[PDB]
């Protein structure tokens, strides 16, 4: 089916979701993965294997996916028709194994790695205001207010960079976080990321940081 | 490793008529189980009233000019009405109780809190002419006929007293909420235990005794020994 | 003045209507979103942009009001399931004296969704009905054990429910209070 906003998407036999970006520039047509199902159960059921549970799905709305949730022998609904549910897409980044061993009541959906979770957002983030950012640049708004969604967007994107380059910045690893930095917007997270130099005692780095913040001074004043 | 959580909070933060209805239900519910009279909520109940003359005229005008929010505006205000009746029923029916130890507690110069503090103009017209209704149906009835030492009606002096007062010892059902903007870190009294959360302590004097009142659990409690943290908001009767 | 059996208490009435005041999560079968509702005890922003299949919260007396109707359908709470109502059954057997985590409301609230509701349910109806008596009966062997601690100066309670509360208020305040006088006249 189409998007809520007219994108190309279809449902695999592999029970993942994909999506067509960059349609309307042949040369930047790309197709996305951005949901699997199976992960997403395997992760409900406590790490477990619950193939009993199959899902159905029915459209796409912006970030979410409006399916049923279908138990038993047959992997489609009956009636009367049982309620819709409602889930989010998430970028594909994660290892059983791994969580697993960072796992490690008897069903509790395992615990993820900071490290993951803020990388897995700022992708997500990112390529959510990509598409956004392509419908309105040639359909517009819809209903006023998308904008705003967009503002969201961009300030999740920098709150999750900063996540991860305090932690480039607490391994020390100054190559690492300076290549970070320069994927942050607003001198205001620059400025967060200079007290996060602070607080890890990388001077070099607060240098090379008011160095980019004055080019983009520069930049933002030409 | 660098904690940002700080970081982040002061990076990222760069009256109302909801608020009148969650008070009136929490002096609806504290009125009913409370021994003694509360002072009566001045302010909130002059908006409140104003509002549902404005709510009424609003209904009217949009009656007169699909269905369904109409619907919803008429019951609210039902809703909203009945809270008020039944709550100032239940204040009348403290004051019938009450009313020769209110007369009392007026007439003492010395006084800490004067009568108009604590009732409404409608609730003092109440309870003065009441008062004489009673006391001229006793006055000729009985007291007509008895001597001049047993002709007083709120006598103390009597082998028996004449005056009620609330039973400040009752026991009631709480709930302890703590200090209402979630500052756990500023409240004097909030103490804590042992690794969990934090609590007040009070002290039961005739038995020289104490408890400690963690956030969160229930309790059977004496009203006097509770009056204080009642009046401060950090619990809320059951 | 006031009747005299409101003198001390509430009736379950009034707890019916105290509950009635909590949020609940729904999906409209209609847009809203550009006659505006314009209430006074809540908010009016949720109602005056509601859209077509759009998960929202609202108060449940409206949400109870709208679903009288085509136009709604209510998101049963998650507490209100056949594995969490399992878990919690568990806990009752595993610790003999505690009382388990329920929420305040548990038996108003799903006594009133069975008989407004029952067509929204993902579980089938005739397990939870079982599940919620096992429940209510365990916690009510709880409860008979209690009653032989009543004293002259306090009682601690957890997790026990307004309604549970409720149905026994007048006795236990009444028995407290003349174990009370008795003491007390003792030292005076």
């Amino acid at each position: 089916f189409f998007s809520s906003y007219g994108d190309p998407c279809i449902f695999g036999s592999d029970n993942t979701l994909l999506l067509l970006s960059k349609w309307r520039s042949p040369e930047e047509s790309k197709w996305l993965p951005i949901l699997d199902s199976n992960m997403e159960i395997w992760k409900m059921s406590g790490g477990k294997e619950t193939t009993d549970i199959h899902v159905w799905p029915l459209a796409l709305a912006y970030d979410t996916l409006n399916c049923i949730l279908v138990k038993g022998k047959h992997i489609w609904p009956e009636f009367p028709l049982p309620l819709p549910s409602e889930m989010e897409i998430r970028m594909p980044v994660f290892v059983k194994s791994k969580l697993l061993e960072e796992n490690k009541e008897e069903d509790k959906e395992i615990q993820i790695p900071v490290s993951m979770a803020a990388e897995e957002e700022y992708l997500r983030s990112k390529v959510l205001s990509e598409l956004l950012t392509d419908t309105l640049e040639n359909d517009g708004e819809m209903y006023g207010n998308e904008n705003e969604v967009l503002a969201a967007l961009n300030g999740a994107y920098d709150k999750a960079l900063l996540r991860l380059f305090a932690s480039a910045c607490s391994d020390q690893n100054v190559e690492k976080a300076l290549s970070l930095a320069h994927e942050l917007k607003q001198d205001r997270a620059l400025t967060a990321a200079v007290k996060i130099s602070e607080r890890a005692e990388l001077p070099s780095l607060v240098k090379k940081i008011n160095n980019i913040r004055e080019a983009r001074y520069e930049q933002q004043l030409k | 490793d660098i904690n940002i959580d700080d970081i982040l909070a002061e990076l990222d933060k760069e009256v109302s008529p909801q608020q009148d209805f969650s008070d009136l239900m929490k002096s609806w519910k504290n009125e009913r189980c409370s021994p003694e009279l509360l002072p009566y909520p001045h302010q909130l109940m002059k908006r409140l009233l104003n509002r549902i003359s404005m709510q009424s005229q609003l209904i009217e005008n949009i009656s007169m000019g699909s269905k369904l929010p109409l619907l919803c505006m008429e019951t609210e205000l039902e809703r909203l009405k009945f809270v008020i009746r039944s709550y100032i029923r239940c204040r009348l029916s403290k004051i019938d109780k009450f009313s020769l130890y209110l007369r009392q507690l007026n007439e003492d110069e010395n006084s800490l809190i004067s009568l108009t503090d604590l009732l409404s103009k409608d609730e003092i017209k109440y309870h003065d002419t009441h008062s004489l209704i009673w006391l001229k149906l006793v006055n000729d009835s009985i007291l007509k006929y008895m001597p001049e030492e047993l002709q007083a009606i709120n006598d103390t002096e009597g082998s028996v007293n004449m005056i009620d007062e609330p039973d400040w010892n009752k026991f009631v059902f709480i709930h302890v909420n703590g200090p209402p903007d979630g500052k756990w870190n500023e409240d004097p009294l909030l103490q804590e235990n042992e690794f969990g959360k934090p609590c007040y302590t009070v002290t039961i004097p005739d038995l020289k005794e104490e408890v400690e009142l963690t956030i969160g659990s229930i309790y059977v409690m004496r009203y006097e020994v509770i009056r204080d943290l009642l009046r401060d908001d950090k619990v809320a009767l059951i | 003045s006031l009747p005299a059996h409101l003198q001390q208490t509430f009736s379950p009435e009034e707890i019916q209507f105290i509950v009635e005041n909590e949020p609940i999560k729904i999906f409209p079968r209609i847009t809203t979103r550009q006659t505006r509702w314009q209430l006074i005890t809540t908010d009016d922003k949720a109602l005056n942009n509601m859209v077509a299949m759009r998960s929202t919260e609202v108060v449940l007396w409206i949400a109870l009001l709208l679903k009288q109707q085509s136009k709604c359908s209510i998101v049963a709470p998650q507490w209100l399931t056949t594995k969490e109502l399992d878990r919690k059954i568990q806990y009752e057997k595993t610790h003999p004296d505690r009382f388990s985590e329920l929420p305040w409301n548990w038996l108003v609230l799903a006594r009133i969704l069975f008989n407004k509701a029952k067509d929204d349910f993902h579980d089938p109806i005739h397990e939870l009905r079982g599940k919620i008596q096992d429940l209510r009966e365990i916690r009510q062997i709880k409860v008979l054990k209690g009653l032989k601690y009543l004293n002259e100066s306090h009682l601690q309670l957890d997790n026990l429910s307004l309604l549970e509360i409720n149905e026994l208020r007048p006795f236990i305040t009444e028995i407290m209070d003349k174990l009370r006088e008795i003491h007390t006249a003792s030292l005076t």
